[PDB]
RNA sequence: AGAACCUUACCUGGUCUUGACAUCCACGGAAGUUUUCAGAGAUGAGAAUGUGCCUUCGGGAACCGUGAGACAGGUGCUGCAUGGCUGUCGUCAGCUCGUGUUGUGAAAUGUUGGGUUAAGUCCCGCAACGAGCGCAACCCUUAUCCUUUGUUGCCAGCGGUCCGGCCGGGAACUCAAAGGAGACUGCCAGUGAUAAACUGGAGGAAGGUGGGGAUGACGUCAAGUCAUCAUGGCCCUUACGACCAGGGCUACACACGUGCUACAAUGGCGCAUACAAAGAGAAGCGACCUCGCGAGAGCAAGCGGACCUCAUAAAGUGCGUCGUAGUCCGGAUUGGAGUCUGCAACUCGACUCCAUGAAGUCGGAAUCGCUAGUAAUCGUGGAUCAGAAUGCCACGGUGAAUACGU
């Protein structure tokens, strides 16, 4: 059942549903699912609580987002005492990596203003 | 992000510029155009001045720096802040 | 303008079957171009009907399709002297096609766990003369049925008819004298 | 047709090949099953609805070989398969098919995509000032 | 599946110029051996370009060129190199090349 | 357009030749994967220095018969209105106008 | 001035060129930078006679030209000396053993090009340029062609001032796509600056080019119509 | 049309002036190849292989450096100084060439009306007559269908046989590229002024000049390129040339053109399941190989692409599932690892993959394309192409509403 995330479905199969559960994705969500015998084709919503519990103890081994979030927190700090300029790029949240920034960019580089055309 | 080609290397360019600087323990900025190196164990303790185009820039090469090609440090260009204009008189 | 009248074209037939009201039926509710998914959305809606009563499959389809539909539409011209409308007789293939549209548009924003019971549910609420379209087959129809006293601009037209060979009545023009 | 009465089916670009004769009902696709060929999928309840017409699901025997198009296609070109290749007990009864609409082939050709465009086509949009 | 006894191809630019220069080698053919193979059409290939029309501007029509290139397969039932050798050898017209091999 | 970077292209084929030949997969050789256990190391690592200019990255070419800026075509040699030229006065074999 | 695209969208499609050969891949380019080049080399060498069409051509290990001449051998020379030089350079700019051959068009004595030397020749001496271009037309209307287009352009009659003007007659198709049909665009630089005549001329709709094959390549020339087909 | 420098205009730094390139004279090194090194690289030094080419062995070409003229070079200005070239109206449904006539003539008439059309097509008719252009045509292509080839294509029966044309073998069959056949608004009926022709009607693979494409007049617009290219007047020619490195267009504040894929459920997911067409590969890609999370990697049989490989083609199909909640849609950013062409991927480049996770609920003014293989939508290949695609270009999957009326 859902708990987590922005893509955990209720009364859909088990291949997704640990994947917004914080620390899995896709593919060790494929081998949890096989480690406990869980068939990669029941719909999760028909567990006992206690298989949900067996999964959930094997994601929560691996990086949680509030740790990855503080990695983050030091990466972006760490470059800033360098002027490695991708980096800063990267704390706005300017797509550097490969990418135009003249597009439609509000999320990331600011809302509407008033300039002439 | 990006790894730098497949197997390990050191950019020959800049290593006999620097392998010679280094035994001197030399801090002074090295004029260097070759933009396209990396940063190594070879190159910590030294000051790479960096040509952009216009002029040499002064890169402290330091344990912390490793992971990125040089230049980058420096200035590559400008920003585009949010107040300006040209437009204007002056007599 | 057009230099010639030009008619429909024929439509192929789909793989599920051999009846023109099921294939067309189908066609206006394809999407994304895939008519092969709505084969199966119009057969599973039909079956949903049929348990609501077992008398017909067709129980609320046929007069939903009946009753959201138009039979007249009224166009606006003017060129001089004031505004006035032109009522026009058009074709059952448009009068059709403005009800199932409309069907289904409804039925897909109804927001029910199947397109099947959203279909099935639609048909049956406008079946009954209470759903959505309902209101909008009596607006358009009454505004077509009442600009039947106008014609394109009236007032110059009255006289220069009767100068050119013309009648003496109150009559609507597509867009000439009167 | 010096062995078996033939049809070609070409529609969409996929050709039903089908050889007909009579027998014990069966159908054999591609040297194989209709469960080899088209397992779990609706292509199989389509190459039966022709034959569920003439009632020869039962004694008409069949021989079919389909390539190019893609799923739909290629059920689609079976269905007029059959009935094209259907003459061996009239010589009206492909001419009566036909007029029912089973040999009817829709009002589709090749086309070329045009220059200048964005789509085979349809031109640029325009909103400049 | 019957195989060939060897192997040819001939190579050209257009349609009138494939069907003159393989008529031609196909009568070579007759006229140094006994024994031919009759020419299989093979796919022909078609080459996309897309270039402007004007020098600057413009987007509305522009313009796009074809070039085909034919492919006949010829062949002789008999392997007999002699009569390949001819074969190439005599086929100057219409701009076409045939590319020979043995195997 | 403009003969300087058409000037660049001429005199690079030579300079191929010289500097890259003896250097073109001495980059892997030296450093990369094919330097298994072998090299990897500063006294062989300063060995290429002379090529740069020689790179096939940057054997760009352009128009091959007078210089274009971008918009090159590697099939003809030859360049978008350098290529229409060319037809409109039948030069260019097999060449059709695409109608299928 | 629209100027819609008067020969290059037209051809292939029953309409010869003066190239033919056969290339593909990516050499398709190394061949034809070769064939511009012995086309500008070759007939500046044969340039002592005016000429009428040039046609290049590379078939299986040889290289073929076709030349057309206002009269023939004129290009060909005395002994047999004249004719190896011609094949020498031809080799050594293809890179491939040498042929030549000499044809004539039909109409020969009639071509294109030889319009336009007559119109540019008042321009060049900056003197008499206001019925000379319907003259070109005139005789050349008496020489041959179902129909002919002029179109002059320059500072013309040697002018401070530019001029367009164009001179057309008989019968002269624009969209049509079947016959070879004959076309030079000159330039040329006098005094006062330069000149220009665009001049099509039409020989036939039918009349002239290649005509569409009438048979099928694969029936024909078969003195064995199998190779097995499992009939043996 | 594939932009790290190169590209390439731009900007800065080195460096030289016959100069990247041709010929002609002068000097040092052969070019080519292997190989250590300095400097940024240009460039140079040293090692080791070679001293070829022609000949007065004067001397020079080839590549590279050096130098001098003649001369090469010039995205040099001027697009009211120009040539070549092309966009517009528009598929407007008209325009023009020769010539007569009516008026003193400018100029018309035709080239304009009615009805009909892609049509100067066709009935009627006035000063227009004769002819060309637009349009019709030849044209390539498709559609069944005839027709031939019979592989690198195919398989009804038959063999080897796991039942795969892989191969003994077979020609009923698609099937590829080509001769083409068939369909002409020809017929019948309605409509239409008698009438062109439109619509309906029918057999048939197929009817609206069969389906597709080709396909666009004279020409004003001082329209846009001197920057493909041509070129004078006319300027530099230690340079408005040229060798070398690095930086930037692609910044980011946003607005704007175009297109892409989402906001759903006609869809996504999970598991299971299916069929292409076309084309690209001679410094290249490429089975097997060993390595690789995958992309790819180096080696290589092989290849010439209907033979070998890109390629698991995807959407779609089967079942179950989901309720407007940013979800069961979307997956940007960012941490962090792995890859490509090349000393060298940081800003400017491209692809793979692991974890987390936002904008976006079909968008206002504005606004276009489309009549059916279209429109819509999903994948594919290709042009381009050092390296790589969301586009374009072409293909194939699944494939629509309607065309009254101006």
């Amino acid at each position: 059942a859902r708990i987590a995330g922005i893509n955990i479905p209720d009364h859909k199969h088990a291949v997704i549903a640990l994947t917004s559960i914080y620390g899995v994705g896709k593919t060790r969500s494929k081998a949890i699912l096989a480690a406990a015998g869980i068939a990669e084709d029941v719909k999760i919503s028909e567990l006992s609580e206690g298989q949900i519990d067996t999964l959930r103890d094997e994601v929560a081994k691996f990086v949680v987002e509030g740790d990855l979030r503080r990695e983050i927190s030091m990466s972006i700090k760490r470059l800033m005492d360098l002027g490695c300029y991708r980096g800063l790029r990267h704390r706005r949240g300017l797509p550097v990596r490969g990418q135009r920034t003249k597009t439609n960019a509000r999320t990331r580089k600011g809302p509407r203003k008033p300039i002439k055309k | 992000p990006r790894s730098l080609k497949k197997g390990p290397f050191i950019d020959l360019h800049l290593l006999k510029k620097v392998e010679k600087a280094v035994e001197s323990g030399d801090k002074k900025p090295l004029r260097t155009w070759s933009r396209r190196s990396t940063i190594f164990p070879n190159m910590i303790g030294l000051t790479i001045a960096v040509h952009n185009g216009r002029q040499h820039v002064p890169v402290f090469v330091t344990d912390e720096m490793v992971g990125h090609k040089l230049g980058e440090f420096a200035p590559t260009r400008t920003y585009r802040g949010h107040a300006a204009d040209k437009k204007a008189k002056k007599k | 303008p057009r230099r010639r009248v030009i008619g429909q074209r024929k439509i192929l037939p789909d793989p599920k079957f051999g009846s023109e009201l099921l294939a067309k039926f189908v066609n206006i509710l394809m999407v994304d171009g895939k008519k092969s998914t709505a084969e199966s959305i119009v057969y599973s809606a039909l079956e949903t009907l049929a348990q609501r009563s077992g008398k017909s499959e067709l129980e609320a389809f046929e007069v939903a399709l009946e009753n959201v539909r138009p039979t007249v539409e009224v166009k606006s011209r003017r060129v001089g002297g004031s505004t006035y409308q032109v009522p026009v007789e058009v074709r059952p293939v448009r009068r059709n096609a403005l009800a199932m549209r409309w069907i289904v548009e409804a039925a897909r924003k109804r927001g029910d766990k199947s397109m099947a019971l959203r279909l099935a549910n639609e048909l049956s609420d406008a079946a009954e003369n209470k759903g959505t379209a309902v209101k909008k087959r009596e607006d358009v129809h009454r505004m077509a049925e009442a600009n039947k006293a106008f014609a394109h601009y009236r007032w110059l037209s009255l006289r220069s008819f009767s100068h050119q060979a013309g009648a003496s009545s109150k009559q609507p023009a597509l867009g000439y004298l009167n | 047709a010096e062995n078996q009465y033939y049809g070609t089916g070409r529609r969409k670009s996929s050709a039903a090949r089908v050889f007909i004769k009579p027998g014990n009902g069966k159908i054999v696709i591609n040297q194989r099953s209709l469960e080899q060929y088209f397992g779990r999928e609706t292509a199989r309840m389509v190459v039966r609805q022709p034959l569920e017409l003439v009632d020869m699901v039962e004694k008409l025997d069949l021989y079919i070989t389909v390539k190019g198009g893609g799923i739909s296609g290629q059920a689609g070109a079976i269905r007029h398969g059959i009935t094209r290749a259907l003459m061996e007990y009239d010589e009206s009864l492909r001419s009566e098919l036909r007029k029912a609409g089973f040999v009817t082939r829709d009002a589709r050709q090749v086309e070329r995509k045009k220059v200048g465009l964005r789509k085979a086509r349809r031109r640029p949009q325009f909103s400049k000032r | 599946m019957q195989n060939q006894r060897i192997r040819i191809r001939l190579k050209a630019f257009d349609h009138r110029l494939i069907d003159q220069a393989t008529a031609e080698i196909v009568e070579t053919a007759k006229r140094t051996g006994a024994q031919v193979r009759g020419p299989i059409p093979l796919p022909t290939r078609k080459e996309r370009f897309t270039v402007l029309i004007s020098p600057h501007v413009n987007k509305d029509a522009r313009d796009q060129y074809e070039i085909r290139t034919h492919l006949r397969l010829v062949d002789i039932v008999e392997p007999t190199e002699k009569t390949v050798d001819a074969l190439m050898r005599l086929d100057l017209a219409a701009g076409v090349d045939v590319q020979i091999s043995l195997g | 357009a403009k003969q300087s970077m058409k000037a660049r292209e001429v005199k690079r084929v030579a300079l191929a030749d010289k500097y890259f030949a003896k250097r073109a997969e001495l980059k892997a050789i030296i450093s990369d994967v094919n330097a298994s256990d072998e090299d990897r190391w500063n006294a062989v690592l300063k060995l290429q220095t002379l090529p740069r200019d020689s790179s096939p990255s940057r054997q760009r070419n352009r128009c091959r018969q007078t210089g274009r800026p971008h918009g090159f075509l590697r099939k003809f040699g030859l360049s978008r209105i350098k290529v229409r030229e060319a037809a409109m006065r039948g030069e260019i074999p097999g060449l059709k106008k695409a109608s299928w | 001035g629209q100027k819609v695209h008067p020969n290059g969208i037209r051809l292939g499609i029953v309409k010869p060129w003066n190239s033919t050969w056969f290339a593909n891949t990516k050499e398709f380019a190394d061949n034809l930078d070769s064939d511009f080049k012995v086309r500008q080399y070759l007939t500046k060498e044969l340039a002592k006679a005016s000429v009428s069409r040039i046609v290049i051509e590379r078939p299986a290990k040889s290289i073929r030209v076709t030349i057309h001449t206002a009269r023939p051998g004129i290009v060909i020379g005395k002994k047999g000396e004249d004719v190896e030089k011609l094949r020498k350079v031809v080799a050594d700019i293809a890179g491939v053993p040498a042929q030549i051959n000499i044809a004539e068009v039909r109409k020969p004595e009639l071509d294109a090009k030889l319009v336009a030397d007559s119109i540019t020749s008042q321009l060049e001496r900056r003197v008499m340029f206001r019925r000379a271009m319907k003259r070109a037309v005139q005789n050349a209307m008496r020489l041959g062609a179902k129909g002919i287009k002029v179109e002059v352009s320059g500072r013309l009659g040697g002018a401070e001032i530019a001029r367009t003007e164009w001179y057309r007659e008989g019968r002269v198709p624009l969209h049509t796509l079947r016959a070879d049909i004959d076309y030079n665009t000159s330039e040329a630089h006098t005094t006062y600056g330069v000149i220009g005549v665009k001049v099509w001329i039409f020989k036939g709709e039918i009349l002239g080019g290649m005509a569409a094959v009438e048979q099928p390549e694969k029936p024909a020339a078969q003195p064995k119509k199998q190779q097995r087909k499992g009939r043996k």
